[PDB]
């Protein structure tokens, strides 16, 4: 059934799992037509689609194109977020196929279930944990790739870096959603925290700065007072 | 007109025969149904006064043969069966019928009600989906499972209606999965008309005893099957013209021998506000909207 708190350490246990967030696969600005009615554009977006044990962030970016001459959009994004990860499972042998699948949004899971009807021993999965991956728009390589793109294409970021060379899946996780609920509350602040000190940089081949196990704390510290700042701010506190 | 004597009433039983009901006292001389309407199938129906648990009954064509009931004392329960005996069959129910021992099937000129909810039922159908080869009648109760409950546990026993499941490869074609999930209309026409039933009238016949056996049994898996058959037709864009005109008719008549106070536990919210409201066949469907909502507006 639902994944929860009671049920949160299954996260790390050693069944290859793929948490899909379909929250950016579909992306518009709204905008006035010379009419003065409003209309919408579409801008590129992704399937965020991310294994728990590595990181590994495996971003199939949704190019406009696929919206052309298409009806419905916010129905139709859910269903081609269901034939792209079916049909990421189908690239995969068999070994390294998840054997669940957790949708971040229940309206997934139908779609998800139909087009998996080939594997009937994947569970689909939903999940009452809030969890912020709509904002890995805000991890600005990530952005960059699904802007930048011209056609349809799968381009994967391990998420955790190479933290898991000195933490665990759980805690790699737990910074991650620590983060990333962060970059959603208040991007600005969330990100003048992560590159506040010119001498932290972000190698090449990763995503997010390389801080030192005692930056990570201090880093960890700042973001929970952001969060709860934001919280005062927005609720009065 | 056709006669279904009884031996004897030893225990004191609730007997309907199609929606008719009365009540018989235990060993009362009470000797069977009289003036039974040719060219219908009929249920002939029980539930014991003392344990209302166990509706049972047994559907019959007595075009068939000649069948009679029979009390089991070993079995606890009203049997029907058939009299190969012509001649005795005769000279016993012409002396139930001379000591008028009989109640007769009270039709009413006028009504049309059993035809209208039997119009496609045909007992041959009936056979296929109740299976018990050596008896020209089947019997039918409250508790007998269905084969798709069962997949989900005697299978002789079970109900094979067909199976109906919308998140199955049967019903969603590779390639097609957002079509034929959202737009039902390639698994009733093509899968299930033109491939399994060959016909709406086969379809509707089903959906038809579906309902009955919900109705008369309390039979949940066949209220599932009911509706199921409905969801189906309403969740296709692609619905013939005569279908929809005779499925309306069809509903129409089930929601109005439907009793009033079963409403609660045979009519699945979902489906109907589905069906009458959200469906591809929302507007398709006038005189059953209209009777479901003067009969029944709290469901919706
Ligand atoms: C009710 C219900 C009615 C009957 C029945 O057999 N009625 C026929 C006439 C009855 O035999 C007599 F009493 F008036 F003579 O059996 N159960």
């Amino acid at each position: 059934g639902a994944m929860n708190s009671s049920n949160y350490a299954e996260l790390f246990n050693n069944d290859i799992k793929l948490f899909v967030d379909d929250t950016n696969v579909y992306r518009v600005t709204v905008h006035k037509t010379f009419e003065g009615n409003v209309a919408t554009k579409a801008i590129n977006g992704c399937i965020f689609t991310l294994n728990p044990k590595t990181g590994h962030l495996f971003l199939k970016i949704i190019h406009t194109s696929v919206w052309a001459g298409q009806k419905r959009l916010s129905q139709l994004a859910k269903w081609k977020t269901a034939e792209e990860v079916s049909a990421l499972v189908r690239s995969l042998p068999k070994e390294e196929q998840p054997k669940q699948i957790i949708v971040t949004r229940k309206a997934m899971l139908d779609p998800l279930e139909v087009h998996m009807l080939d594997f009937p021993n994947i569970a689909i999965r939903p999940t009452e944990l809030r969890l912020p991956f709509s904002a890995a728009m805000s991890i600005d390589k990530l952005s960059d790739v699904v802007m930048k793109a011209t056609e349809p294409q799968m381009v994967l970021f391990n998420i955790y870096d190479d933290w898991l060379d000195r933490i665990s899946s759980y805690t790699a996780f737990s910074r991650l959603t620590l983060l990333l609920r962060a970059l959603k509350t208040n991007e600005e602040s969330a990100k003048m925290i992560l590159l506040s000190d010119p001498t932290i940089t972000i190698k090449s081949y990763h995503l997010w700065p390389s801080f030192t196990d005692e930056q990570w704390i201090t880093i960890e510290s700042q973001m929970r007072d952001l969060i709860l700042t934001e919280y005062g701010r927005k609720y009065n506190v | 007109m056709n006669t279904v004597p009884f031996t004897s009433a030893p225990i004191e039983v609730t007997i309907g025969i199609d929606q008719y009901s009365f009540n018989v006292k235990e060993n009362q001389p009470f000797h069977g149904i009289k003036d039974i309407p040719i060219g219908h199938v009929h249920v002939i129906h029980f539930q014991h006064a003392d344990n209302s648990s166990m509706r049972y009954g047994y559907w019959f064509d007595c075009r068939m043969g000649n069948f009679y009931i029979q009390y089991d004392p070993k079995d606890g329960l009203y049997k029907m069966m058939e009299e190969r005996d012509g001649a005795k069959f005769e000279n016993i129910v012409h002396n139930f019928k001379e000591r008028q021992m009989m109640v007769s099937y009270p039709k009413i000129d006028e009504d049309d009600t059993w035809y209208n909810l039997t119009e496609f039922v045909q007992m041959d159908k009936i056979r296929k989906i109740v299976r018990k080869d050596e008896n020209q009648f089947s019997y039918v109760d409250s508790s007998m499972t269905t084969v798709q409950e069962n997949e989900l546990s005697d299978p002789a026993h079970s109900l094979n209606y067909t199976v109906i499941n919308f998140k199955s490869r049967e019903a969603i074609r590779p390639g097609h999965e957002m079509e034929d999930f959202l737009d039902k209309s390639y698994y009733l026409n093509t899968v299930m008309l033109q491939g399994i039933f060959k016909n709406s009238s086969n379809y509707f016949g089903e959906l038809q005893f579906a309902f009955l056996n919900a109705m008369f049994f309390g039979n949940y898996g066949s209220s599932l099957q009911w509706h199921a058959m409905i969801e189906l037709i309403c969740s296709s864009a692609t619905v013939p013209k005569h279908m929809l005109d005779k499925l309306d008719e069809i509903l129409y008549y089930q929601i109005k021998t439907l009793p009033e106070q079963y409403s609660d536990i045979l009519l699945n919210e979902r489906v109907w506000n589905i069906c009458l409201y959200s469906s591809f066949q929302k507007n398709s469907l006038h005189n059953t909207e209209k009777i479901m909502e003067n009969k029944y507006p709290e469901l919706l």
